[PDB]
């Protein structure tokens, strides 16, 4: 079953993915690179953005902390239980595992019939060589192009300064020739319409890679290699886990900026098939578009399945209007 | 020559002592692309003079050097001639390169 | 106790949270730039706000100022108990409790297990590379779209400039070259109605980070390294800590501003396990977006219980109508 | 039956096809030079590109995913049901059937009825010297000449730098002497609107290029090896193959990076006899020589048909606007 | 050039041996995104004449100097035909430049 | 425009060599928002009339300029027929703002 | 005129060891210097990592870096005045873009 | 004549034992008519050292020895006066004729 979802959201205050400061008093938000048409040419302006890395890891997050609670949860890394983005490393030979026992990293199989999170996000064992691609991916975060072109300029990244209060047992503050550490360190928070196109393919959940089907007489069978309900299971965690991906829980810095959160609006598609991912919500008319990305699809043969947040998406399509996100996975979850 | 000046004035912003670290201004003058972002980050940056007059006898240091009303009312005319971005990145680009020298600021 | 909290609060004539000034005669509110659509294209505007910082530092102040007076207080770090916001130094490897006593900042176990703040607010220390993520974060506090829209304007802050008086025991005001320390000291007042969205992931208390879930026969445990009371008592003190927020403990300059304080209206929820992180309050429709956020949480197995306080919240969800904060805070700890 | 395609498509934040660094902390974006014509005289620019052989690797991708759901998917090499890129390296004289049969390599034909990777994509054996050219022809990824001319370079590039964060049992980083893999690599994204163009040359899918006729009786005639459904579901799988190109499935770095991948504009031609190639998008002025090239191409007597998406090509020519490129290949395979 | 008279009388109200330090007109002037506001601005640091007047005689300096009411014309005209918000900010931060530069005045 | 007689008359009442000092009129005039007030605030200025008139003969100086009873009744229609808030406060700052400048009342 | 070994010994601090500050795409710019807007676009990115490295060079037991003196950028600035030919910019640029790979003994 | 030390260093890049086999640089340093297409090339060739370092670091075998900054300005400071290509050619062609010797690097 493979699902993809892309729609505009709202920060404010945020200062997710920085680029840290290297033991320095600066710290800043990571930038990048967009091309508007803005009437006068394609010209390229440079604007924040979270990378997909952070994204990604922050989906592996709520994978790991909801599948937890199933019953299945022992087939779990033990490094992942403390949120430990690592996989295999690359000097590592045998993996730890949830329960205390231990995982010999080549058979790819075991590798995904024990662990769960290698299963989801592919993993890399540099030391055999075995290798397993994610099977969710997810893009850039970049502020919607019409935003851009309708601000006109006029940098919307403030830089403010909240300092780091160093009272000694003598209740003195003084600098590093008497031991203390007195810095007033800064940050740069931002804000803006962004756009997010989280595209996840989970048909090959439990199934390795070196064998995906297995022709037993001449049949597209699949090769699961674990229990019917522990990939159904597994299944409805990795769609619950964008629960709290959508409700602020992404980024960093969250103790003291938490990013004030709202999905704008967003359309997800989902389907048995393979299909073509949504285009990002980042241009003006996506929206457009991928209405004909739908209304051209299922013509062709593919029972795709569209649910919208306050979006419109014209009529003559059967599109299921969910009030929230919550809404949203719960009728994915119905469907697997 | 009216660089060096506003140059060594910005110098003051980012160095050793004077605990006042403003990056901002400096990356938004280096990065200004229109007429008005670098006059907007000059001001940011002259708005931290008097900070800098009460700092520098607070550590002993000599007072720092306030651009002259000259330079300034004489870069505000060199700057209003300038209508492609590519001669204005020169600009920026000399004015916010003097504040990462190794100037004596605190000798 | 994920309990998630947000709602409306209207600041009147405060100055929390300046820009400190580097101590010249001029000391003005931290300001940030947010968005807001205007119904014909989406602007940025300056307004002034309250970091997160500050706002988790008040939280530990109230935590620990409820947590002395449990006889399971002794577990306090002792720069703790002056209110010092630092954690752990840049270069230290001990730690000093209440009584005097000394602990190691390695084995975070122990480290949480004899002491409070550094176990609910997380901690850091450079030296031996121990971590802990925050079980508290709060959000900005921004003034409202619906309020900053509507007023066209209107620049709120007011910078009031009140100087201090010396005289000398001749009476005499001074001059310059005699010093006399006199400063116009200039400050900034502002206005409005703010929101907040407060989380607290309460529930990993007392649990180290690298095995939050221990097994002993194929089967998940909290590792609840503290004695049960200590857990319970550590919560309590954590949900009493909003009761000296809510009711005008936060920000700077309480000696002089002390702001004029109320909440207009909040909306919180406890449940039990992982839950979606409440949206903002400064969002005009928020209220609507929470209506569709728990009425159909329930619905996916979610045992979210919702007290409201000025908010309808409709009619067909079960919402407990709170009268005030403090009570508030009773229901919460009724279930421990 | 042929098919030509070219046009524009933006992109940004995109990372596909780097060096990878290899032995290094640094992934290098592949460059190449190109020839900008300008005011000034013709010049040498260095600019972020996609090599052809990964856009045919993502194309043979997409071929195998919408085969293998065709009922006769049987006939898949195991490689390239492990979407392994490789055709009989050296040394080999053997191919391992997805169907575990083993298919021998001293026969094109039988080669190439049983193999639909080797027939589609052309395939070569060097231990007995049985060679077959590929039937789909990728060009280069570049950016298009007018977007250089308006953003006068730019660099178009970021860096942003990824941690690789080590969290042991104990919660610690290391220091490169216990076995700890944390450092922070850097990943270089750029951006543009590129231009793409593919050529389909399927004209000999089931059909061997050293006996391409029989002449029963001196009459022209196609050679196929395969019964006409084989050759139908193949022509069928290489034209849905390009849903996932247009829709954002090229490139490398997708579990981190997707491309945002927006199709901006679009030509394609198809016709069963032998056509020119369309002029590539890189060029500005392609517009004008697309629609010269297609009326004069159909005035020599080419029964050619012309889809258009966002571009007009006047009103002389005959050609369909198709809204989506689902829609392109779905108007596509209706004619056979 | 018809702005250094009024930036000279902008300058004598945020600089030392006057004692205004009044940061906050001087960053309204600067920080002006419509011309109201721009005049608003410009009218609250005008408004401190009468202060200033006497106030440099009581402290040994020499008198203010007030913007000639020639240049209050020149000043009106150009607002009147600048709304674009782009030029209008271009002259509001032209305005206050130098307000923080380093003006010899009361020797 | 019918513009600097009124500011001349806003100024006799701020300016040197008198004695009738009334920030109150020239403050309102600046801070006005609806027909109503801004009309008793003008009103309430012209009413110091009588008073300066009386008062100019005490030093010998010439007389101030009241202005004309055709520039009063302009106001009239040239305020009737303005109804945004923008364009009403426009008129109402730049009459405060004309009244500080640096001529001369009366020789 | 003998800075430009002196600017290309504070930027070698950007590739060596002992300093965990790998920016080699400033590296790359100054040395892909097409013209001289973006040259001085690259020196200034190198300078803008001075403090970083002024700062961590003492976290670590080694001297600290020797950041270009202001004569060093008014030759940079005279240079690149009277420089309007791409001829012998290229030259230019790679001469202190060379200077960033060499064996310097920064940490004893 | 510090053609050894940057010999052996050319031929790492070219060497069994190192599998990365970059030509480019060496027909680069070899064909030269001018200076700036040597300098790139030389620099294209340098550019690769963190490669090698940490490549053979990853073998086992000791690292290759970067060439010394010692001779570094050797090279520019002779090759200035070079302006005529043929007598550029009798070191130009010897650069890329010591990289293709044995230079026994690590067993």
């Amino acid at each position: 079953m493979y699902v993809r979802i892309s729609g505009r959201i709202r920060l404010n205050a945020h200062s997710l993915n920085a680029q840290g400061g290297g033991g320095t008093n600066y710290i800043e938000i990571t930038k990048t690179k967009v091309t508007v048409r803005t009437e006068n040419g394609w010209t390229v302006v440079e604007v924040p953005a979270i990378t997909g890395n952070m994204l990604k890891h922050w989906h592996f997050v709520g994978f790991v902390d909801y599948f937890k609670t199933t019953p299945y949860g022992v087939n779990l890394t033990e490094r992942a239980l403390r949120y430990n983005g690592t996989r295999f490393g690359q000097g590592e030979t045998t993996a730890t595992k949830a329960n205390g026992a231990t995982v010999q990293l080549n058979d790819e199989a075991t590798i995904i019939k024990e662990l769960a999170d290698a299963d989801v996000h592919g993993f890399l064992a540099p030391k055999t060589g075995r290798r397993r691609v994610s099977l969710v991916k997810a893009s850039f975060i970049l502020p919607t192009e019409d935003f851009i072109k309708e601000v006109e300029g006029e940098r919307l990244i403030t830089a403010i300064k909240h300092n780091r209060v160093d009272v000694d047992e003598k209740g003195a503050i003084g600098s590093s020739k008497e031991g203390t550490a007195q810095m007033l360190f800064s940050r740069e928070y931002a804000t803006g319409l962004y756009g997010f196109s989280i595209v996840l393919d989970l048909g090959l959940v439990g199934i390795p890679q070196g064998l995906p089907v297995k022709f037993e007489e001449n049949q597209p069978r699949p090769n699961i290699v674990i229990d019917p309900n522990e990939r159904k299971a597994r299944i409805e965690s990795a769609l619950k886990a964008l629960i709290p991906m959508l409700s602020g829980y992404i980024g960093a810095n969250l103790a003291r900026s938490f990013p004030v959160f709202k999905v704008e609006e967003l359309v997800a598609i989902a389907s048995e098939g393979p299909i073509p991912a949504l285009v990002h919500g980042f241009y003006e008319d996506y929206i457009e578009a991928n209405r004909s990305i739908i209304k051209n699809a299922r013509a062709l043969g593919f029972n795709i399945e569209v649910f919208t947040y306050n979006v419109d998406l014209g009529e003559d399509i059967e599109a299921t209007k969910v009030s929230s996100v919550e809404e949203l996975v719960a009728n994915l979850v119905k469907m697997v | 020559g009216w660089i060096r000046n506003i140059g060594r004035y910005l110098s003051y912003l980012v160095d050793d002592t004077f605990e006042e670290y403003a990056y901002d201004v400096v990356d938004g003058i280096a990065k200004a692309r229109t007429q008005e972002e670098l006059l907007e980050g000059v001001y940011k940056a002259l708005r931290l003079a008097p900070k800098l007059k009460k700092k520098a006898e607070s550590k002993g240091c000599p007072p720092p050097r306030i651009p002259s009303p000259e330079d300034i009312e004489a870069l505000e005319e060199k700057v209003e001639q300038l209508s492609n971005p590519k001669d204005l990145r020169k600009l920026a680009v000399s004015l916010a390169l003097w504040a990462f020298a190794s100037w004596n600021n605190c000798p």
